[PDB]
């Protein structure tokens, strides 16, 4: 156990542009693909 | 319906793109007849024809 602790208020930041994952394992180029799945909201 | 629908995908831009070319088309129509001329002439007064 630890005791020495000192709690804040959660905090929060703005995550913009991350988050994006190779949907799939093709190789594909010159392509603007569109996908529909779990991702992190811009 | 969304995700099955979304493997077709080009059928629907293409027909989109074809009835905002209609809706630009009729614009087109309507400005072509009518302004031909771009000079609001207002009638006279008196009318005295
Ligand atoms: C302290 O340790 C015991 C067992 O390791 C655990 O059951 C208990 O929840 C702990 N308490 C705190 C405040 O960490």
């Amino acid at each position: 156990n630890l005791t020495t602790r000192t709690q804040l208020p959660p905090a929060y930041t703005n995550s913009f542009t991350r988050g994006v994952y190779y949907p799939d394992k093709v190789f594909r180029s010159s392509v603007l693909h569109s996908t529909q799945d779990l991702f992190l909201p811009f | 319906c969304s995700n099955l629908l979304l493997q077709y995908g080009s059928f629907c831009t293409q027909l989109n793109r074809a009835l905002t070319g209609i809706a630009v088309e009729q614009d087109k129509n309507t400005q072509e007849v009518f302004a031909q001329v771009k000079q609001i002439y207002k009638t006279p007064p008196i009318k005295d024809f």
